[PDB]
């Protein structure tokens, strides 16, 4: 009963939600995050 | 004596290290005059260790102690007498007054972890005391009042 | 998988794929302590008699293991960048760098704040790094991750505490088991229905 | 010290108990050294709520009052009809 109609219209995963949360940010690196403290 | 601080390290039995340290400082008497007083400072640790800090000041006066009694034997004495009186302070004044014999062993400081958790009775009656006065904390600034620092040995406990 | 299977450090031998003992066990503490409850990180790891005279050659490896469990939460997080750079460095540890760092982040927020309902940021900032602001915003992205299960305040700068499972959270768990359980037998009752 | 009362306040308790509030919190050592049990006083607010200790299910209260209101209606209906018999007995 393939529905069709609509073709008109870990390894490599499961931690793409995790890098995607910190893929703009982790800039810093944490090391830099560590020396914002010293400048704090 | 190896066979002493082999079954002390355990802590399983400290009953059988006291016999090995005796019979090594009873041979070390005359033939090993330098050895005997550091198994002599064991057999008094395991006296206190094994919770009769009394037979401590028992042992330093018998005469086969009286030859090497000095400010070490002193030291194992006053620490008997804190575990004793269950005092924390007591034990911290005997540890800060006799720097020497705090760097060999540091089994007394296990004692002084099992002495917080002795006084956590009294912080029982602390958190007791909204039941009966909350004052202060009743967690922090009023437990046997002293330091604010005693956070974090109840939230080492608390995990 | 790993630190379960890393189990084996009394009989290493002397792998030519270990670079040394000593880096399999520099292995074994770094992927223990990330997957490794605290009953079981004193159990094997700080009360391990093979790891301990191993740790004993390295100071700061010693240090970063002894800092959580001692609950000394200012010296790993500077240990843990000094973790993050040889984790980059080293080859079969650079790709789950992030992820390693940030998961320790989360498992040292998660420690603290389980001993204490209310906690001012303050004395989170002490604890760890000096500066407040960045406290509060890992707090607020791993609060958002759903990780750090508590709640922040502004203002009054006080973090709270989450629901604990055992106390209501065991219905939210016969919930969860029970929609996937649920959806099954909705599906399968129309294939012989039909 | 027990009571019904809820709301008495604690430092009267103290003044009742003829010990000093300053000293109080060392004079209810004193209980807790008795270990009567805690009925409960709430100091932040200065008053003993010494009415119940450690609170259980109530499933007894709704169980007992439930056989005895039922029980005293019976109890009332089998002394009904002895009475409504009396002025059957006049009528």
């Amino acid at each position: 009963m393939s529905e069709k109609k609509q073709p008109v219209d870990e390894d490599n995963w499961d931690d793409d939600n995790v890098e995607d949360d910190f893929s703009n940010q982790l800039r810093a690196e944490l090391e830099k995050h560590g020396y914002k403290m010293e400048t704090s | 004596m190896q066979s002493g601080i082999i079954h002390a390290a355990e802590e399983k039995d400290w009953k059988t290290a006291y016999s090995y340290f005796y019979e090594a400082f009873e041979g070390y008497d005359s033939i090993d005059s330098p050895k005997a007083i550091t198994s002599l400072k064991y057999m008094l640790l395991c006296k206190i260790m094994l919770n009769t800090p009394e037979d401590v000041q028992a042992l330093v006066s018998g005469k086969l102690a009286l030859r090497y009694a000095g400010r070490q034997t002193e030291a194992l004495k006053c620490v008997a007498q804190a575990s004793k009186n269950r005092s924390l302070a007591d034990f911290e004044k005997a540890l800060t007054d006799y720097r020497a014999e705090l760097r060999d062993d540091p089994i007394i400081s296990t004692h002084l972890a099992k002495l917080y958790d002795n006084l956590l009775e009294q912080n029982l009656i602390r958190v007791i005391e909204p039941f009966s006065r909350v004052q202060i904390e009743h967690i922090s600034s009023l437990i046997k009042l002293s330091k604010a620092d005693v956070e974090r040995k109840l939230s080492q406990m608390i995990l | 998988q790993a630190a379960e299977l890393f189990l084996d450090t009394v009989s290493t031998f002397t792998s030519y794929e270990l670079m040394d003992y000593k880096t399999f066990v520099t292995y074994t503490v770094y992927v223990s302590m990330i997957a490794l409850e605290r009953p079981d990180l004193r159990e094997k790891v700080i009360k391990g008699a093979e790891i301990l005279e191993v740790l004993h050659s390295l100071p700061a490896v010693r240090q970063y293991l002894f800092s959580l469990y001692e609950c000394r939460y200012s010296v790993f997080f500077q240990s843990l960048a000094v973790v993050e750079q040889e984790m980059k460095k080293d080859w079969l540890f650079a790709p789950h760098y992030r992820y390693y760092v940030r998961e320790m982040r989360i498992h040292a927020y998660s420690q603290l704040l389980e001993s204490y309902r209310s906690l001012t940021l303050g004395y989170m900032a002490e604890a760890f790094g000096v500066g407040v602001e960045f406290i509060d915003q890992e707090l607020s992205r791993f609060i958002a991750a759903g990780r750090l299960h508590c709640k922040i305040d502004k203002v009054n700068e006080i973090v709270e505490t989450n629901r604990p499972d055992s106390k209501n959270w065991q219905y939210q768990e016969t919930i969860k088991k029970g929609d996937l359980l649920l959806n099954r037998v909705q599906k399968l009752s129309r294939v012989i229905n039909m | 010290m027990a009571k019904y009362y809820t709301r008495i306040t604690m430092k009267r308790m103290a003044q009742l108990l003829d010990l000093s509030v300053d000293e109080s919190e060392a004079f209810l050592s004193n209980l807790v050294v008795n270990k009567t049990i805690f009925a409960k006083v709430d100091r932040l607010a200065g008053i003993i709520n010494f009415q119940r200790p450690k609170d259980p299910n109530n499933l007894l209260n709704d169980w007992s009052q439930k056989l005895n209101s039922l029980m005293s209606l019976v109890n009332k209906t089998t002394h009904l009809i002895a009475k409504e018999e009396m002025i059957h007995n006049l009528q």
